[PDB]
């Protein structure tokens, strides 16, 4: 017996299997920033956009119009900090479409096991807001950084 | 000239057909004779009485838009 | 060229939607007490006549163009 | 012999007997009176 | 908010239409219109999805029972998410 | 005086495996139905969200999303292997509608006490045309 | 217990029911009431699982009814013997294959329809065939008409014992149930002795017969002074000579010193430079290995005696971890299930299909097959057809069976029902790797569009450009290509021309074979026949996996596997049963199959077909234009489509025309199926009314009431003109362009 | 496929994506406020309509000035 229901609950829409509930697999998603309840909603918004304004730059400077040009590491580099321009403003119209200001945070109270748990603050106007500021900060600097690191610095690289 | 003349006048009279049989049938017909009740879009009336696919004078339109087009073209 | 083609789908859209919009009348403004015995209601009294002499009409023209073309080719 | 023959005059066996004959005879007619596009006889 | 399920006076009084609905839409109620001394309600039309089903097995020569489409909910939607 | 069975929350379940067609939030933010009946023999039934369960032997409790999954299921084990069936509609707030029998009989069958909703004493090519009801909210159907 | 169970005289020959139609079922014999009886008795004809619950007559019917199959393809096999054998130049063609033209049909002089009797050479005027049966006659050593016509003759005299096998195997001497379900002496019978056996019977026919006479033909030997092929068999120095081992009689086979035998049975590989086959030596060693493997792997599954293997056991043996109980419960599903079986096998026919074209494309076995341009294209774009086909009703059969045959109350696998139970999981992981394989297969294409029309070219994904070079199947090919140095060593040359090296046989100015590069554009194409592929395999398998119910239907199994909708409700159930799965999932395999013999008929055209020099320079067809041009759709519809097309719309006058009126007619036809397709039933009924009260004014108004197609069968119409327009439009296009120019 | 594709195969695809994304970690914490459905029978209708129009004028008007601007006249 390998794949279990989900949570010993055969009629929910799901399925417990090694890909889903494995201890390794559940260390890993619980340490990732996003499921980091106890946390500041700021500081897990700051490495989540540290983390996908640096992976940004690459594919924009590798294979944007101006690739082959002296101009690859730049305005390839802006693109990818105006990609992060765009994607916290969609983060900001979720943030006023889905939470209001004068409800708590509608995140799960429970756990696996079924005892009581501080709701994450993440699910919450202030809490997703603070999360958005965050998320474009890192953005932000991420993108500098790789900047940085590629062609102000000129670290050795691969450049793919 | 003559034979697309007279393919001219066929499209006309196709599209004039699915068009009028809309307008006099959008009040109703034998298969759905409260069909006025239903306004001039719905989808259908159900699979019942053999099947009733685009029954309403909305569909007769949407039809009638493809012999348009190809009489135009 | 252009002028012609665009004035030519314009004016075959906007037939479409006079056909149409004579069926929302139907449907919806048409008062049958108030037209008895009118031009209007006649044409549902007869209405199977007309949409039986227009498919005949219809089939014809689709049968002997298709057939002289086909004959040509 | 009297189900063969009520089987010979359903639809589609008739159809294919009718339609066979006549299309022989529109073969031989246009074989013997080739390239017809007028009626000349009158 | 719910589809209007509307009965008429030409019941017969057979109860196909309430065999026929599957969300339990229809009921048989007692009546004096017909041999059959019934005659088909729709006390819970909120939870009609629209399926037709209880017009498609009406045996008379148009139907006593009518779904006229409506405002659609997630339970008229048939939306089990 | 019929009145409704109360739903016993300590009712066991059929032994199931799991299956992805079972409850979403839909359970959690809205209703979920609840079906209850009463299993003479331990046998093997086919479920409405796919797969087969085992129903044990005496009460069963099985909690679907939709109620035409509930009615499905009672159908099929009314007509297969003739088992009594009821079933609610719960809330995130705990209450429970008991639905299907309303009186306590099958809605197929005649059962006095039942009042008519919906109900027009006229044929049905007696509805008022659109044009005498324009400009008003109601309907020729609701007439 | 696997004993011959047969009960005699079970069904009464007799005309009784010839004279009333549809006598199978209840619902229909009760005589026509409207016009859709008529399509409902041409609809329920051959489902034998709706008209009794039994399941001795249904096998009985399906066993009577392959009898019949097998004798209607009997007579189209005489048939086509007897039109190579009269009004064909097969013996003209022997002579100069290189330069004349098959041909096997001849219209007669009317309505001017004389013009389709094109100068195909060889003195004769007909209709130049493509099936390439006058290259298997030639590989099976016949050089004259009087064995066609015993051939024939033969054809027709199996056909006429077939169609009386079927005749008393339903109506004298019926199998009964058990006799159909011993499976393990079916197989051992269909491994050992009609595989075996036949692969063992036809390697004895080549070495005896085709081989001294294709030697002979080879040899430069006119056809009929070629000695007799019962000549070679009465005299064994005439064989001796060409093959000494035969001077060894059958000793050698007997001592096992079968290295004696190595000059008739060759592991040569490549092709026949005098031919552009596969030599038949390594044909022959082939069906006889293929004989003896078949004919040990027919001893397999338990009979009468103890020695032998259970499929229940064997099936039952094999449980793990993650599924359970295993495959238990599978024997007696197959076993009871009529519908499982036809999906089985016809997923596999139909995957067997695919492989045979492609490796009769790859390697020709017949003699003058490659340099037959047309030949290997219709061979290749036909099975190609009939594999997607097959596919296509494995699902819609497995989808029968899901809604039919399966039941867990008895008859329960563990592995169906897990299957069951995660079928989102699999159904949305499909759909997410189809979205994933149209964007980057698709949209590539796109983005070389806008390059190219952008004036940007090196920023598209070209060879002179951003390069997606398929190294994995380059190195495939290199492997194959050194199979002979170190993998194979008992090998001369590689199992084909089609992987690299110097090689290239080339016959009669044409080229045969060519090493088949590979790069970008045939990266696109193939991940885009892998899109349509999985998309194609998605709607199946939603459609086999969700018969039963979903969360839309929970009952849709009680609405039957064929039904048009549920209503209106739910925001509208329409095109929810499994049939409609298929409905939708035949166009996609449509759409897969015709980019696949697009990209092979471009792809052969340009890089593989061609012309020899005698310098020795190679031009081919199109220039190898699919490198640069088939990277953008742009390319494939000019050069490809448009220019490919003059060959179809300037054949009128010539004997070509009855392709372009066939180009002209389909279209006709796939442009009509956009009428069933697009529109709906209660448009048509209504003005069948008016058209009914037309006939009723003047008193010719028929009994059987007039009423339009139902929802399913507006559909199916819609869908099989769909498929007869766009199928017959490539086949008279690739027919008309092949021909001439190839 | 907005006129022979039909309803309720997209909106049993729908559920198994909305199965999906409820059940996707990362993918969670983002929900949707509105139900997605397949598209309305009507709606589709228009919709495949207005995208056959699009192309039968865009094609035609492609061809006709490409034709009549390569050589004017
Ligand atoms: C569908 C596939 C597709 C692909 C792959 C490309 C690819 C390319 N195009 Mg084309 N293009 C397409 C379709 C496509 N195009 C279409 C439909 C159009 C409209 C006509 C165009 C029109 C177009 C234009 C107008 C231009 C390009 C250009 C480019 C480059 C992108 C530049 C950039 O800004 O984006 C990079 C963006 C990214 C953020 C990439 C994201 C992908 C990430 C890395 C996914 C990796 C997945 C990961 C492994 C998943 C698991 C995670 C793990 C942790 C578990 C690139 C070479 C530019 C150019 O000319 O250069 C050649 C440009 O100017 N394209
Ligand atoms: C290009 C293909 C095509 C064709 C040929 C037709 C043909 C026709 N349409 Mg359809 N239609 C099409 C596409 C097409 N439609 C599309 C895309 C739509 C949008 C959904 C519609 C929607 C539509 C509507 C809404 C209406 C029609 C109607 C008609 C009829 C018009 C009158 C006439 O021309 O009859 C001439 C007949 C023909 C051209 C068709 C027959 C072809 C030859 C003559 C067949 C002879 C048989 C031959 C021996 C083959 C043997 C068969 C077998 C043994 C092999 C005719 C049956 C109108 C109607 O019903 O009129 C009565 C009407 O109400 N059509
Ligand atoms: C639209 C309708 C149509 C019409 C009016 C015609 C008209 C004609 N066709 Mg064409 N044709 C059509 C469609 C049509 N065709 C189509 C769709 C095809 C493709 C299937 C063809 C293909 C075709 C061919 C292949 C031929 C014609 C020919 C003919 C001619 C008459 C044949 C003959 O000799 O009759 C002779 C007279 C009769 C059979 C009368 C019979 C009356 C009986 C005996 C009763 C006597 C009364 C007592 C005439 C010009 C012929 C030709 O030579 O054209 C110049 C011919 O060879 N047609
Ligand atoms: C696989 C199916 C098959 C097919 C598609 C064809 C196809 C063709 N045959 Mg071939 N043929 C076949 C099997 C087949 N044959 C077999 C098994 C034999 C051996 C007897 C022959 C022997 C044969 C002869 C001897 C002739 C043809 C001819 C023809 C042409 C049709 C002429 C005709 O029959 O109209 C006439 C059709 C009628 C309906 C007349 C009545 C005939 C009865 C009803 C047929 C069944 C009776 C036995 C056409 C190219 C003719 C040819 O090509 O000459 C140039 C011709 O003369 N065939
Ligand atoms: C070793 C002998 C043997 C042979 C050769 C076959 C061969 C065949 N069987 Mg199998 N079968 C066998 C044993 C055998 N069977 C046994 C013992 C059983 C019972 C367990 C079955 C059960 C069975 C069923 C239920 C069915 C078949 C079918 C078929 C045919 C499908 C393959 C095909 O058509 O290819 C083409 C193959 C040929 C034309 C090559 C020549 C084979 C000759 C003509 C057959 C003579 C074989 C026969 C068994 C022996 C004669 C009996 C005697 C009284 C005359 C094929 C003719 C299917 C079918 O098509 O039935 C009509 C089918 O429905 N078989
Ligand atoms: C996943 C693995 C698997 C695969 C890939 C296949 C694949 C194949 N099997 Mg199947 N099979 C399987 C599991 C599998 N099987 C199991 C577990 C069983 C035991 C129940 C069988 C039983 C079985 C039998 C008994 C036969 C096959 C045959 C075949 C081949 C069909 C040939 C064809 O295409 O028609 C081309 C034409 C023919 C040769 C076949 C003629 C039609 C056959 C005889 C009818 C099938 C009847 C079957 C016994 C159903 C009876 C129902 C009964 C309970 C009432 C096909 C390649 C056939 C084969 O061996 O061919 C060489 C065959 O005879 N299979
Ligand atoms: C290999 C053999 C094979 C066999 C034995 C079966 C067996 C069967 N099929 Mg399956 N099927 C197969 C392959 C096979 N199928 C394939 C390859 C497909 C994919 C297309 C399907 C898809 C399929 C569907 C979609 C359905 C079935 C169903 C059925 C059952 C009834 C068939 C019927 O009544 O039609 C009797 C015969 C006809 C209706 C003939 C129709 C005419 C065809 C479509 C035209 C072919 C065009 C022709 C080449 C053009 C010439 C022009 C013309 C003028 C002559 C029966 C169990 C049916 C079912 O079980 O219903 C519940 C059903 O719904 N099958
Ligand atoms: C010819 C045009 C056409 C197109 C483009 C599609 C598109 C698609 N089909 Mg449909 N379909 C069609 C005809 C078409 N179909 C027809 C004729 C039928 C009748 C049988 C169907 C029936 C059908 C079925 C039954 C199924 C689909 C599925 C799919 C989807 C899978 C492909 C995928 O997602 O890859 C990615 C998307 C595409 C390749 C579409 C083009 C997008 C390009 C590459 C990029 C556009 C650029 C970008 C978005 C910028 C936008 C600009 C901005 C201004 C908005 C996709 C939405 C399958 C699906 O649902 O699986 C997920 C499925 O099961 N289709
Ligand atoms: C991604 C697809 C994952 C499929 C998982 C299927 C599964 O449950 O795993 C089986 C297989 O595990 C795998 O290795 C899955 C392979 C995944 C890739 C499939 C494509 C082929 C490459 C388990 O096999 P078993 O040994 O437990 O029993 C098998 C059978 O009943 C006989 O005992
Ligand atoms: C010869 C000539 C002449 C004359 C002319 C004429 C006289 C013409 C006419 C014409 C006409 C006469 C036309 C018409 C047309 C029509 C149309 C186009 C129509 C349409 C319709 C519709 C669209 C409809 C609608 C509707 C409906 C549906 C129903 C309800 C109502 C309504 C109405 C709304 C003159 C001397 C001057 C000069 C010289 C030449
Ligand atoms: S298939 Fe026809 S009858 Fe059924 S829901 Fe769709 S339009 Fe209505
Ligand atoms: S509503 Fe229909 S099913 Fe019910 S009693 Fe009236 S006629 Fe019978
Ligand atoms: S439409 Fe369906 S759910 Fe609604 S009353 Fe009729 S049968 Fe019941």
């Amino acid at each position: 017996q390998v794949i279990q229901p989900l949570n010993g609950d055969p009629f929910i829409g799901g399925l417990e299997t090694p890909v889903t509930s494995s201890p390794l697999i559940a260390w890993y998603l619980s340490n990732l920033p996003a499921y980091r309840t106890a946390v500041n909603p700021l500081l897990r918004g700051v490495e989540v956009g540290l983390a996908h304004g640096f992976l940004l730059v690459g594919p924009f400077v590798k294979a944007g119009p101006l690739r082959n040009t002296e101009y690859a590491g730049a305005a390839g580099s802006l693109a990818a900090a105006g990609l992060v321009v765009i994607l916290s403003m969609c983060l900001t119209m979720y943030g006023i479409a889905s939470f209001k200001e004068g409800e708590p945070s509608i995140a799960p109270a429970l756990t696996l096991t079924g005892r009581k748990k501080q709701p994450d603050q993440l699910q919450s106007a202030d809490g997703w807001a603070k999360f958005t500021g965050g998320f474009f900060f890192g953005g932000v600097s991420g993108v500098t950084w790789a900047c940085f690191l590629m062609y102000v610095l000129d670290l050795p690289y691969y450049f793919k | 000239d003559f034979l697309v003349h007279h393919a001219i006048a066929l499209g006309l009279h196709t599209t004039t057909l699915i068009l009028v049989k809309g307008a006099l049938d959008a009040r109703g017909s034998k298969l759905m004779p409260d069909k006025k009740d239903f306004g001039y879009s719905f989808p259908c009336d159900g699979p019942g009485r053999g099947g009733t696919c685009d029954i309403s004078a909305w569909d007769a339109f949407y039809l009638a838009v493809f012999w348009m087009l190809n009489t135009i073209g | 060229a252009a002028l012609y083609t665009h004035h030519q789908y314009i004016a075959g859209f906007i037939m479409t939607g006079a056909f149409a919009h004579g069926a929302i009348f139907f449907i919806r403004d048409y008062n049958p007490e108030q037209n008895e015995d009118n031009v209007l209601a006649r044409m549902l009294d007869h209405k199977e006549a007309i949409i039986s002499h227009l498919s005949w009409a219809s089939l014809f023209l689709g049968f002997h163009t298709l057939g002289l073309y086909v004959h040509n080719d | 012999m009297r189900d063969f023959k009520t089987y010979l005059s359903v639809a589609p066996v008739l159809s294919t007997l009718w339609f066979g004959s006549l299309a022989g005879l529109l073969i031989e007619i246009n074989r013997f009176f080739p390239d017809a596009l007028t009626f000349p006889f009158f | 908010m719910s589809h209007s399920v509307k009965i008429y006076d030409t019941c017969i009084g057979c109860t196909q239409c309430v065999r026929a609905c599957p969300t339990d839409v229809l009921e048989m109620i007692p009546w004096d219109g017909c041999k059959a001394k019934q005659i088909a309600s729709a006390p819970r039309t909120e939870d009609c999805v629209g399926c037709k089903r209880c017009e498609s097995a009406c045996p008379t020569d148009f139907l006593s029972v009518r779904v006229y489409l409506w405002h659609e909910t997630t339970r008229s939607m048939g939306l089990g998410y | 005086g019929f009145t409704p069975p109360e739903l016993d929350p300590n009712t066991p379940s059929p032994i199931f495996a799991g299956s992805t067609g079972g409850l979403l939030r839909k359970a959690q933010v809205e209703e979920f139905y609840v079906i209850t009946w009463e299993s003479p023999k331990e046998q093997i039934f086919e479920m409405p969200t796919g797969g087969a369960a085992i129903m044990r032997e005496g009460p069963n409790l099985l909690k679907l999303a939709r109620k035409e999954q509930c009615l499905a299921l009672g159908t099929r084990l009314r007509s297969k292997y003739k088992i009594k069936y009821q079933f609610y509609r719960v809330f995130p707030s705990g209450e429970v509608q008991y639905l299907h029998p309303k009186d306590g009989v099958y809605p197929e069958k005649v059962n006095p006490g039942r009042q008519g909703v919906g109900l027009n004493m006229r044929s049905i090519g007696k509805n008022v045309s659109p044009i005498e009801v324009k400009f008003t909210g109601k309907q020729p159907y609701d007439l | 217990e696997v004993k011959i169970l047969v009960d005699r005289d079970p069904v009464k020959t007799s005309f009784e029911a010839w004279a009333k139609p549809g006598h199978f079922s209840r619902t229909i014999a009760k005589g026509p009431e409207t016009t859709t009886w008529i399509w409902n008795l041409h609809a329920d004809a051959h489902d034998f699982d709706s008209h009794t619950s039994d399941l001795e007559e249904i096998s009985r019917k399906i066993f009577s009814a392959h009898f019949g199959q097998l004798s209607i393809i009997f007579l189209w096999l005489s048939g086509m013997y007897f039109h190579g054998a009269r009004f064909s130049n097969y013996e003209a063609w022997l002579s100069d294959p290189t330069h004349i033209g098959p041909s096997a049909q001849v219209v007669w002089p009317i309505v001017g329809q004389e013009i389709l009797n094109g100068d195909v050479g060889g003195g004769f005027r007909g209709i130049q065939i493509t099936s390439g049966f006058f290259q298997i006659w030639r590989a099976s050593g016949i050089t004259s008409e009087l064995q066609l016509y015993c051939t024939a003759i033969g054809a027709l005299v199996f056909a006429a014992l077939m169609l009386f096998a079927g005749w008393f195997h339903y109506h004298k001497a019926a199998p009964k149930l058990a006799w159909f379900q011993d499976v393990e002496s079916m197989l051992n019978h269909h491994l050992a002795g009609l595989l075996g056996l036949g692969s063992l019977s036809w390697a004895g026919h080549q070495i005896h017969v085709s081989l001294p006479i294709n030697q002979f033909l080879n040899a430069g030997v006119d056809p009929k002074e070629i000695p007799l092929p019962h000549e070679l068999i009465l005299n064994r120095d005439l064989l001796a000579q060409l093959y000494p081992s035969f001077a060894e009689g059958a000793t050698p086979f007997f001592t096992l010193n079968w290295s004696k035998y190595a000059d008739f049975l060759t592991f040569r590989g490549g092709l026949d430079p005098v031919t552009g086959g596969l030599w038949l030596t390594d044909t022959a060693h082939h069906h006889l290995a293929i004989a003896i493997l078949f004919l040990i792997a027919g001893h397999m599954y338990r009979t009468n005696w103890g020695i032998g293997h259970g499929l229940k056991d064997i099936l039952e043996a094999h449980k793990g971890p993650f599924t359970g109980q295993g495959h238990k419960g599978l024997y007696e599903i197959l076993t009871t299930s009529w519908h499982a079986q036809l999906a089985l096998n016809l997923a596999m026919l139909g995957s067997l299909t695919i492989v045979v074209a492609h490796h009769m494309y790859a390697m020709p076995p017949y003699p003058y097959l490659a340099t037959d341009y047309g030949t290997q294209l219709s061979l290749f774009t036909h099975h190609m057809w009939i594999g997607g086909f097959l596919i296509v009703g494995a699902a819609a059969h497995a989808a029968i069976f899901m809604v039919r045959d399966y039941d867990p109350t008895t008859r329960y696998n563990d592995l169906l029902d897990r299957v069951l139970r995660h079928r989102d999981a699999i159904i949305s992981h499909l759909n997410w790797a189809c979205i994933f394989l149209g964007f980057h297969s698709f949209g590539l294409y796109i983005h070389n569009d806008t390059m190219s029309a952008l004036g940007r070219p090196q920023d598209m994904f070209s060879d002179t450009a951003i390069q997606l070079q398929p190294v994995f199947a380059q190195w495939i090919q290199n492997t194959h290509a050194l199979a002979p140095s170190a993998t194979a060593p008992g090998a001369t040359a590689s199992t084909s021309l089609t992987w690299g090296g110097s090689d290239l046989v080339a016959v009669g100015g044409k080229v045969a074979l060519l090493p088949i590069p590979l790069g970008t554009a045939d990266f696109l194409v193939h991940h885009i026949h892998a899109f349509t592929i999985h998309v194609t395999v998605l709607i199946l398998l939603k459609g086999v996996l969700f018969a039963r119910s979903s969360r839309l239907i929970p009952d849709k199994a009680n609405l039957g596997f064929r039904f048009p909708c549920d209503g209106p409700g739910r925001g509208g159930t329409c095109q929810v049963s499994a049939w409609d799965h298929v409905f939708l999932g035949l166009f996609w395999m449509y759409n897969s199959i015709s980019v696949v013999i697009f990209h092979f008929s471009w792809k052969m055209q340009s890089d593989v077909w061609g012309s020899i020099s005698d310098q020795g320079v190679v031009t081919h067809i199109t220039g190898g234009n699919f490198a640069q041009s088939s990277i953008t759709i742009n390319g494939w519809l000019r050069d490809f489509l448009w220019a490919q097309a003059s060959q179809v719309i300037q054949s009128y006058g010539s004997s070509l025309s009855a392709y372009g009126l066939f180009f002209l007619g389909a279209h006709f036809v796939w442009a009509f199926s956009l009428m069933f397709l697009f529109s709906g039933r209660g448009y048509w009924q209504e003005l069948i009314e008016s058209i009914v009260w037309a006939h009723n004014k003047l008193k010719v108004a028929p009994a059987t009431q007039p009423r339009a197609l139902s929802i399913v069968q507006g559909r199916a119409v819609g869908v099989t003109h769909y498929l007869l327009g766009g199928i017959a439009t490539t086949w008279a296009f690739f027919l008309a362009r092949i021909i001439a120019v190839g | 496929m907005f006129l022979i594709s039909w309803r309720g195969y997209w909106q049993e695809l729908i559920e198994t994506l909305a199965w999906a994304h409820e059940r996707t970690p990362l993918a969670n914490l983002i929900r949707w406020r509105d139900k997605p459905v397949a598209l309305s029978i009507v709606q589709a209708r228009l919709v495949g309509l207005a995208h056959f129009s699009v192309g039968y004028i865009f094609t035609y008007a492609a061809f006709l000035i490409a034709s009549t601007s390569g050589k004017f006249g």
